[PDB]
Protein backbone atom coordinates (compact mmCIF):
# COMPACT_ATOMS: atom_id res chain seq x y z
CA UNK A 1 0.00 0.00 0.00
CA UNK A 2 1.83 3.43 1.54
CA UNK A 3 5.42 3.56 1.80
CA UNK A 4 6.94 2.31 5.23
CA UNK A 5 9.38 4.70 6.98
CA UNK A 6 12.89 2.68 7.70
CA UNK A 7 14.03 4.19 10.85
CA UNK A 8 11.01 3.40 13.40
CA UNK A 9 9.61 1.21 11.12
CA UNK A 10 6.52 2.78 11.20
CA UNK A 11 3.56 3.61 8.26
CA UNK A 12 3.60 7.08 6.73
CA UNK A 13 0.02 8.81 6.03
CA UNK A 14 1.24 12.50 5.40
CA UNK A 15 4.68 13.90 3.86
CA UNK A 16 6.86 10.97 2.66
CA UNK A 17 10.74 11.76 2.48
CA UNK A 18 12.67 10.06 0.04
CA UNK A 19 16.29 8.97 0.74
CA UNK A 20 19.20 6.35 -0.11
CA UNK A 21 16.60 4.29 -1.77
CA UNK A 22 14.28 4.03 1.56
CA UNK A 23 11.89 6.08 2.20
CA UNK A 24 11.58 8.35 5.73
CA UNK A 25 9.04 10.34 7.19
CA UNK A 26 10.07 13.56 7.67
CA UNK A 27 11.27 14.09 11.85
CA UNK A 28 12.82 10.67 11.50
CA UNK A 29 15.07 11.49 9.09
CA UNK A 30 18.05 12.72 10.86
CA UNK A 31 21.62 12.89 11.28
CA UNK A 32 23.47 10.22 12.70
CA UNK A 33 25.44 12.62 15.08
CA UNK A 34 23.35 15.07 15.97
CA UNK A 35 19.69 14.25 16.40
CA UNK A 36 18.97 17.12 14.12
CA UNK A 37 16.11 16.35 11.54
CA UNK A 38 16.96 17.19 7.60
CA UNK A 39 13.79 18.67 7.09
CA UNK A 40 14.63 19.33 3.38
CA UNK A 41 18.40 20.45 4.01
CA UNK A 42 20.82 18.56 1.57
CA UNK A 43 22.13 15.23 3.23
CA UNK A 44 25.46 13.13 2.70
CA UNK A 45 25.72 9.76 2.43
CA UNK A 46 28.59 7.39 4.04
CA UNK A 47 28.79 3.79 3.88
CA UNK A 48 25.08 3.27 4.61
CA UNK A 49 24.14 6.46 7.03
CA UNK A 50 23.72 10.46 6.21
CA UNK A 51 24.69 13.42 7.71
CA UNK A 52 24.23 17.47 8.15
CA UNK A 53 26.66 19.42 6.10
CA UNK A 54 29.25 20.19 8.73
CA UNK A 55 29.28 17.08 10.87
CA UNK A 56 30.40 14.96 7.54
CA UNK A 57 33.47 17.43 7.48
CA UNK A 58 34.16 16.50 10.25
CA UNK A 59 34.50 12.56 10.58
CA UNK A 60 35.28 11.73 6.93
CA UNK A 61 37.74 14.54 6.08
CA UNK A 62 40.53 12.42 6.26
CA UNK A 63 43.44 13.31 4.78
CA UNK A 64 45.74 11.02 2.56
CA UNK A 65 49.31 11.95 3.49
CA UNK A 66 51.09 10.77 0.01
CA UNK A 67 48.48 12.45 -2.75
CA UNK A 68 47.28 15.26 -0.39
CA UNK A 69 43.33 14.48 -1.24
CA UNK A 70 40.42 14.01 0.75
CA UNK A 71 39.95 10.13 0.95
CA UNK A 72 36.49 8.66 -0.56
CA UNK A 73 37.52 5.03 -0.34
CA UNK A 74 38.46 2.52 2.73
CA UNK A 75 40.76 4.95 5.31
CA UNK A 76 44.24 3.22 6.53
CA UNK A 77 45.16 4.72 9.45
CA UNK A 78 48.35 4.64 11.26
CA UNK A 79 51.38 6.29 13.03
CA UNK A 80 49.07 9.34 13.08
CA UNK A 81 48.75 9.75 9.88
CA UNK A 82 45.93 8.36 7.00
CA UNK A 83 46.78 7.07 3.53
CA UNK A 84 44.22 6.08 0.80
CA UNK A 85 44.22 2.02 0.46
CA UNK A 86 45.78 2.33 -3.70
CA UNK A 87 48.20 5.16 -1.55
CA UNK A 88 49.89 3.42 0.89
CA UNK A 89 53.25 2.58 0.68
CA UNK A 90 57.06 2.75 1.73
CA UNK A 91 58.76 5.73 2.39
CA UNK A 92 61.85 4.70 1.29
CA UNK A 93 61.21 2.36 -1.67
CA UNK A 94 57.33 3.25 -2.78
CA UNK A 95 56.48 -0.68 -2.06
CA UNK A 96 52.80 -0.51 -1.85
CA UNK A 97 51.80 -1.63 1.92
CA UNK A 98 48.84 -2.56 4.16
CA UNK A 99 48.39 -2.81 8.14
CA UNK A 100 49.24 -6.81 7.35
CA UNK A 101 52.52 -6.39 6.41
CA UNK A 102 55.47 -5.43 8.95
CA UNK A 103 57.07 -2.01 8.48
CA UNK A 104 58.87 0.06 10.97
CA UNK A 105 58.29 3.52 12.68
CA UNK A 106 61.02 5.96 11.17
CA UNK A 107 60.41 9.48 12.28
CA UNK A 108 56.51 8.81 12.51
CA UNK A 109 56.84 7.26 8.74
CA UNK A 110 56.11 4.00 7.32
CA UNK A 111 59.58 2.10 6.42
CA UNK A 112 59.45 -1.53 4.91
CA UNK A 113 61.65 -4.10 6.37
CA UNK A 114 64.13 -4.64 3.44
CA UNK A 115 64.48 -1.18 3.50
CA UNK A 116 65.27 -1.13 7.23
CA UNK A 117 67.43 -3.99 7.00
CA UNK A 118 69.84 -2.18 4.82
CA UNK A 119 69.79 0.66 7.35
CA UNK A 120 73.29 1.63 8.36
CA UNK A 121 74.37 -0.21 12.03
CA UNK A 122 74.53 2.59 14.03
CA UNK A 123 71.78 3.98 12.94
CA UNK A 124 69.67 1.37 13.87
CA UNK A 125 71.83 0.78 17.03
CA UNK A 126 70.46 4.23 18.11
CA UNK A 127 66.93 3.87 17.31
CA UNK A 128 67.02 0.87 19.61
CA UNK A 129 67.66 3.19 22.10
CA UNK A 130 64.80 5.78 21.30
CA UNK B 1 68.17 -2.35 -16.65
CA UNK B 2 67.32 -2.66 -20.61
CA UNK B 3 64.01 -4.79 -19.70
CA UNK B 4 61.75 -2.15 -17.13
CA UNK B 5 62.69 0.57 -19.49
CA UNK B 6 60.89 -1.13 -23.32
CA UNK B 7 57.62 -2.30 -21.43
CA UNK B 8 57.39 1.32 -19.87
CA UNK B 9 55.89 3.09 -22.88
CA UNK B 10 53.86 0.59 -25.30
CA UNK B 11 52.19 -0.70 -22.00
CA UNK B 12 52.13 2.90 -20.28
CA UNK B 13 54.31 2.72 -16.95
CA UNK B 14 53.66 6.05 -15.09
CA UNK B 15 55.43 4.13 -12.04
CA UNK B 16 59.13 3.35 -12.64
CA UNK B 17 60.78 1.02 -10.13
CA UNK B 18 64.68 0.14 -10.80
CA UNK B 19 65.26 0.07 -7.19
CA UNK B 20 68.14 -2.02 -5.85
CA UNK B 21 69.78 -2.89 -9.36
CA UNK B 22 73.84 -2.40 -8.77
CA UNK B 23 73.00 1.47 -11.10
CA UNK B 24 76.10 3.65 -10.77
CA UNK B 25 75.03 5.70 -13.10
CA UNK B 26 71.70 6.82 -15.05
CA UNK B 27 72.78 7.25 -18.09
CA UNK B 28 73.89 3.68 -18.22
CA UNK B 29 70.06 3.05 -17.90
CA UNK B 30 69.37 1.79 -21.60
CA UNK B 31 66.74 4.37 -22.55
CA UNK B 32 65.56 5.99 -19.30
CA UNK B 33 65.54 9.53 -20.12
CA UNK B 34 63.13 9.44 -23.15
CA UNK B 35 60.66 8.01 -20.99
CA UNK B 36 59.33 11.48 -19.92
CA UNK B 37 55.36 10.21 -19.35
CA UNK B 38 56.85 8.65 -16.29
CA UNK B 39 55.21 10.25 -12.99
CA UNK B 40 57.03 8.09 -9.92
CA UNK B 41 60.84 7.02 -10.24
CA UNK B 42 62.43 5.08 -8.04
CA UNK B 43 65.76 4.33 -7.73
CA UNK B 44 66.70 3.46 -3.94
CA UNK B 45 69.21 1.69 -2.64
CA UNK B 46 71.92 1.78 -5.92
CA UNK B 47 75.21 3.44 -6.41
CA UNK B 48 74.55 6.97 -7.78
CA UNK B 49 77.28 9.32 -6.63
CA UNK B 50 75.97 12.09 -9.01
CA UNK B 51 72.29 13.00 -10.69
CA UNK B 52 72.62 14.40 -14.43
CA UNK B 53 70.95 17.25 -15.76
CA UNK B 54 69.09 14.81 -18.14
CA UNK B 55 66.70 14.73 -15.00
CA UNK B 56 64.93 17.73 -16.35
CA UNK B 57 63.77 15.87 -19.38
CA UNK B 58 61.39 13.74 -16.89
CA UNK B 59 59.33 16.67 -16.77
CA UNK B 60 56.19 14.68 -15.75
CA UNK B 61 58.21 13.45 -12.41
CA UNK B 62 55.73 13.42 -9.17
CA UNK B 63 57.62 11.06 -6.83
CA UNK B 64 61.26 11.13 -7.18
CA UNK B 65 63.51 8.72 -4.85
CA UNK B 66 67.38 8.94 -4.37
CA UNK B 67 67.50 7.35 -0.94
CA UNK B 68 70.49 5.91 0.38
CA UNK B 69 72.77 6.31 -3.21
CA UNK B 70 76.30 8.15 -2.32
CA UNK B 71 74.67 11.42 -4.68
CA UNK B 72 77.71 13.80 -3.92
CA UNK B 73 75.87 17.23 -5.61
CA UNK B 74 72.54 17.39 -7.48
CA UNK B 75 71.99 19.74 -10.81
CA UNK B 76 70.62 22.96 -11.02
CA UNK B 77 67.85 21.44 -13.45
CA UNK B 78 66.53 19.49 -10.23
CA UNK B 79 64.31 22.20 -9.56
CA UNK B 80 62.70 22.11 -13.30
CA UNK B 81 60.54 19.61 -12.92
CA UNK B 82 56.97 21.30 -12.44
CA UNK B 83 54.99 18.11 -11.56
CA UNK B 84 57.57 17.35 -8.34
CA UNK B 85 55.59 16.29 -5.32
CA UNK B 86 57.40 13.83 -3.75
CA UNK B 87 61.73 14.35 -3.43
CA UNK B 88 63.01 11.92 -1.37
CA UNK B 89 66.92 12.71 -1.04
CA UNK B 90 67.37 10.72 2.35
CA UNK B 91 70.80 8.57 3.66
CA UNK B 92 73.10 10.19 1.08
CA UNK B 93 76.37 12.07 0.87
CA UNK B 94 74.83 15.64 0.09
CA UNK B 95 76.55 18.81 1.88
CA UNK B 96 75.16 21.43 -0.28
CA UNK B 97 72.14 22.26 -2.58
CA UNK B 98 72.47 23.81 -6.27
CA UNK B 99 71.44 27.31 -6.90
CA UNK B 100 67.68 27.86 -7.17
CA UNK B 101 67.03 24.83 -5.27
CA UNK B 102 64.04 26.31 -3.71
CA UNK B 103 62.46 27.39 -7.08
CA UNK B 104 60.16 24.05 -7.02
CA UNK B 105 56.40 25.15 -7.32
CA UNK B 106 54.81 22.17 -6.07
CA UNK B 107 57.24 20.23 -3.58
CA UNK B 108 54.91 19.11 -0.89
CA UNK B 109 57.26 16.52 0.90
CA UNK B 110 61.08 17.16 1.37
CA UNK B 111 62.84 14.04 2.72
CA UNK B 112 66.38 15.29 3.69
CA UNK B 113 67.32 12.91 6.34
CA UNK B 114 70.94 11.22 7.19
CA UNK B 115 73.06 13.47 5.11
CA UNK B 116 76.15 15.69 5.95
CA UNK B 117 73.72 19.37 5.40
CA UNK B 118 73.94 22.34 8.04
CA UNK B 119 71.89 26.13 7.32
CA UNK B 120 75.41 27.23 4.95
CA UNK B 121 73.90 23.83 2.57
CA UNK B 122 70.47 25.65 1.91
CA UNK B 123 70.54 28.18 -0.94
CA UNK B 124 69.06 31.84 -0.71
CA UNK B 125 66.23 31.05 -2.11
CA UNK B 126 65.27 27.44 -0.07
CA UNK B 127 62.54 29.31 1.50
CA UNK B 128 60.58 29.77 -1.50
CA UNK B 129 59.69 26.14 -1.48
CA UNK B 130 55.97 27.49 0.95
CA UNK B 131 54.44 24.32 -0.95
CA UNK B 132 56.32 22.30 1.61
CA UNK B 133 53.99 20.60 4.38
CA UNK B 134 56.41 18.47 5.71
CA UNK B 135 60.26 18.72 5.79
CA UNK B 136 62.58 16.08 7.30
CA UNK B 137 66.03 17.31 8.46
CA UNK B 138 67.20 14.52 10.78
CA UNK B 139 70.22 13.34 11.53
CA UNK B 140 72.30 16.49 9.85
CA UNK B 141 74.82 18.99 11.13
CA UNK B 142 72.42 22.12 11.69
CA UNK B 143 73.46 24.21 14.08
CA UNK B 144 71.42 27.27 13.64
CA UNK B 145 67.56 26.80 11.98
CA UNK B 146 67.09 30.10 9.60
CA UNK B 147 64.74 32.41 10.90
CA UNK B 148 63.16 31.83 6.97
CA UNK B 149 61.68 28.14 8.34
CA UNK B 150 58.45 30.74 9.69
CA UNK B 151 57.76 31.06 5.60
CA UNK B 152 56.99 27.79 5.26
CA UNK B 153 53.29 28.18 6.22
CA UNK B 154 52.05 25.21 5.12
CA UNK B 155 54.03 23.29 6.90
CA UNK B 156 52.54 19.99 8.87
CA UNK B 157 56.15 17.83 9.85
CA UNK B 158 59.03 19.17 10.79
CA UNK B 159 62.21 16.80 11.79
CA UNK B 160 65.42 18.60 13.24
CA UNK B 161 65.94 15.03 15.17
CA UNK B 162 69.93 14.39 15.77
CA UNK B 163 71.36 17.68 14.77
CA UNK B 164 73.02 20.33 16.37
CA UNK B 165 70.76 22.83 17.47
CA UNK B 166 71.65 25.05 20.26
CA UNK B 167 68.47 27.44 19.49
CA UNK B 168 65.27 27.19 18.02
CA UNK B 169 63.96 30.50 15.80
CA UNK B 170 60.75 31.77 17.42
CA UNK B 171 59.64 32.04 13.60
CA UNK B 172 58.68 28.25 13.97
CA UNK B 173 55.66 29.86 16.01
CA UNK B 174 54.38 30.88 12.87
CA UNK B 175 54.18 27.63 11.63
CA UNK B 176 50.28 27.44 12.75
CA UNK B 177 49.68 23.86 10.41
CA UNK B 178 52.44 21.96 12.30
CA UNK B 179 51.60 18.40 14.07
CA UNK B 180 54.86 17.12 13.95
CA UNK B 181 57.86 18.71 15.56
CA UNK B 182 61.18 16.27 15.95
CA UNK B 183 63.97 18.15 17.77
CA UNK B 184 65.57 14.97 19.96
CA UNK B 185 68.56 14.31 20.01
CA UNK B 186 70.25 18.04 19.76
CA UNK B 187 72.11 20.62 22.04
CA UNK B 188 68.84 22.68 23.26
CA UNK B 189 68.36 24.18 26.60
CA UNK B 190 65.60 26.26 26.27
CA UNK B 191 62.38 26.95 23.81
CA UNK B 192 61.32 29.88 22.59
CA UNK B 193 57.86 31.12 24.46
CA UNK B 194 56.32 31.79 20.78
CA UNK B 195 56.43 27.73 20.46
CA UNK B 196 53.41 28.09 23.26
CA UNK B 197 51.64 29.96 20.10
CA UNK B 198 51.71 26.10 18.67
CA UNK B 199 49.45 23.45 20.24
CA UNK B 200 51.12 19.78 19.26
CA UNK B 201 48.96 17.57 22.24
CA UNK B 202 46.71 16.44 20.30
CA UNK B 203 47.00 12.50 20.08
CA UNK B 204 47.05 12.98 15.78
CA UNK B 205 50.00 15.44 16.82
CA UNK B 206 53.44 14.87 17.64
CA UNK B 207 56.35 16.37 19.75
CA UNK B 208 59.13 14.26 20.50
CA UNK B 209 62.10 16.22 22.13
CA UNK B 210 64.18 13.72 24.68
CA UNK B 211 68.09 14.06 24.74
CA UNK B 212 68.38 17.43 25.14
CA UNK B 213 69.81 19.55 27.79
CA UNK B 214 66.77 21.16 28.85
CA UNK B 215 67.25 23.67 32.14
CA UNK B 216 65.95 21.96 34.98
CA UNK B 217 62.09 23.31 35.21
CA UNK B 218 61.65 22.64 31.14
CA UNK B 219 62.72 19.30 32.06
CA UNK B 220 60.23 18.86 34.86
CA UNK B 221 57.59 20.15 32.88
CA UNK B 222 58.66 17.29 30.53
CA UNK B 223 58.55 14.91 33.10
CA UNK B 224 54.90 16.51 33.55
CA UNK B 225 53.82 16.06 30.17
CA UNK B 226 53.61 17.73 27.09
CA UNK B 227 50.41 20.01 27.91
CA UNK B 228 52.69 20.97 30.72
CA UNK B 229 55.67 22.30 29.05
CA UNK B 230 53.50 24.42 26.41
CA UNK B 231 51.70 25.98 29.46
CA UNK B 232 54.52 26.16 31.72
CA UNK B 233 56.52 28.16 27.96
CA UNK B 234 53.61 30.39 27.63
CA UNK B 235 53.80 31.38 31.34
CA UNK B 236 55.14 35.04 32.64
CA UNK B 237 57.82 33.61 35.08
CA UNK B 238 59.08 31.59 32.00
CA UNK B 239 59.19 35.06 29.58
CA UNK B 240 61.33 36.79 32.30
CA UNK B 241 63.61 33.15 32.80
CA UNK B 242 64.27 33.45 29.10
CA UNK B 243 65.25 36.89 29.39
CA UNK B 244 67.69 36.18 31.45
CA UNK B 245 68.67 33.09 29.92
CA UNK B 246 69.60 36.02 26.61
CA UNK B 247 71.07 38.43 28.63
ZN1 LIG C 1 9.11 7.26 11.01
ZN1 LIG D 1 24.82 16.31 12.27
ZN1 LIG E 1 45.83 8.96 -1.67
ZN1 LIG F 1 60.88 -0.09 1.53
Amino acid sequence: GVPICGACRRPIEGRVVNAMGKQWHVEHFVCAKCEKPFLGHRHYERKGLAYCETHYNQLFGDVCFHCNRVIEGDVVSALNKAWCVNCFACSTCNTKLTLKNKFVEFDMKPVCKKCYEKFPLELKKRLKKL
Amino acid sequence: LKKLVEESREKNQPEVDMSDRGISNMLDVNGLFTLSHITQLVLSHNKLTMVPPNIAELKNLEVLNFFNNQIEELPTQISSLQKLKHLNLGMNRLNTLPRGFGSLPALEVLDLTYNNLSENSLPGNFFYLTTLRALYLSDNDFEILPPDIGKLTKLQILSLRDNDLISLPKEIGELTQLKELHIQGNRLTVLPPELGNLDLTGQKQVFKAENNPWVTPIADQFQLGVSHVFEYIRSETYKYLYGRHMQ
